[PDB]
């Protein structure tokens, strides 16, 4: 019913920036959110950032503050994630999470395929 | 996580269907505030007004069906069928007080100024005080011979699974709603206040 596609990811050097977007398809809903998910070689995923499909509103990581940056853009179904100043630690594959917020929608929730993102030392 | 929005949301059913269902059986509103349950349908008026637009599921549809046609049936049985158990002279609650306030902070506290998210601000705003006319008439007369154990114990686990809900998001997924939250710290301490003077005042 949706499908979530992620691209944006491959290698780059320590200190380096990459832009990750990850564009919906399908039926839309009037409230959704969306989050970055990461998960290490070996290692739990855990959630990076996050935004809304209206507001100001913007969330991150501890170990991202000051380094990402969550962005939307509607009008082609699609949020991006700017990633400046990358350290090695931040080699995962990156998955973007689309989630109803409206009420009585709680098997509306939509992950994508997955971007490797690998940062040399 | 979507196992505690889901059961919580059938808890909050299951207390609308509990109350309901005690009215009719013993044909008597006696204790409950026609003001609250008022201010609870224009709550989910408001909340599921996109019924009557988009369709999403027969869960979707229905679950907004069941809340709309349980809260006016409620609202039914207290003012015209059972009018006579109604003790208006009790439930003297102003509640323009509440709605007037509640419309005003919606346009002016909200997550984006659009009539969607107004809308839906006015109905987080509202239920998190649409007990206060319940709570002054239990602090007024010490009685509530229609509300039953079970049915605040519904409204309870509502409550509990909510607040469960907030954690859960906030610390696997990033998620906070400032509005929803803060509204629905408000809501459960009303709620609790509500069980404090039923324990104290109506169980002597
Ligand atoms: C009657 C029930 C109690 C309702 C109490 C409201 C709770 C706070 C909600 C949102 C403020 C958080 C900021 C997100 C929205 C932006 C608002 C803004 O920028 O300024 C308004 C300011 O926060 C006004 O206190």
């Amino acid at each position: 019913q949706v499908q979530l596609v992620e691209s944006g990811g491959g290698l780059v050097q320590a200190g380096g920036s990459l832009r990750l977007s990850c564009a919906a398809s399908g039926f839309p809903v009037k409230r959704w959110s969306m989050t970055w998910y990461r998960q290490a070689p070996g290692k739990e995923r855990e959630w990076v950032a996050a935004i809304r499909s209206a507001g100001h509103w913007t969330h991150y990581a501890d170990s991202v503050k000051g380094r990402f940056t969550i962005s939307r853009d509607n009008a082609k179904n699609t949020v991006y994630l700017q990633m400046n100043s990358l350290k090695p630690e931040d080699t995962a594959v990156y998955y973007c999470n689309v989630k109803d917020e409206g009420d009585f929608s709680y098997w509306y929730d939509y992950w994508g395929q997955g971007t490797q993102v690998t940062v040399s030392a | 996580m979507n196992i505690f929005r889901l059961t919580g949301d059938l808890s909050a059913l299951a207390a609308i269907i509990i109350l309901l269902l005690k009215i009719w059986k013993s044909r008597s509103c006696a204790g409950i505030s026609g003001k609250s349950q008022l201010l609870f349908a224009l709550v989910f008026t408001t909340r599921y007004l996109d019924l009557f637009t988009s369709f999403i599921s027969l869960y979707n549809t229905s679950m907004k069906l069941i809340y709309i046609a349980c809260s006016y049936a409620t609202v039914y049985l207290i003012y015209m069928k059972f009018k006579a158990t109604y003790d208006g002279n009790h439930d003297t609650f102003r509640v323009e007080f509440l709605i007037v306030p509640v419309g005003g902070l919606s346009f002016l506290v909200n997550h984006d100024f659009s009539p969607l998210e107004i809308l839906w601000t006015f109905s987080i705003y509202l239920e998190s005080v649409a007990i206060l006319p319940q709570l002054f008439m239990i602090s007024k007369t010490g009685e509530a011979e229609t509300i039953t154990t079970h049915y605040l114990f519904f409204l309870g686990l509502y409550r509990a699974l909510y607040l469960v809900n907030w954690i859960w998001r906030y610390y696997f997924e990033g998620f906070f709603d400032l509005i929803a939250v803060v509204a629905g710290v408000v809501q459960t301490v009303l709620y609790c206040d509500f069980f404090y003077l039923y324990v104290t005042k109506v169980l002597k």
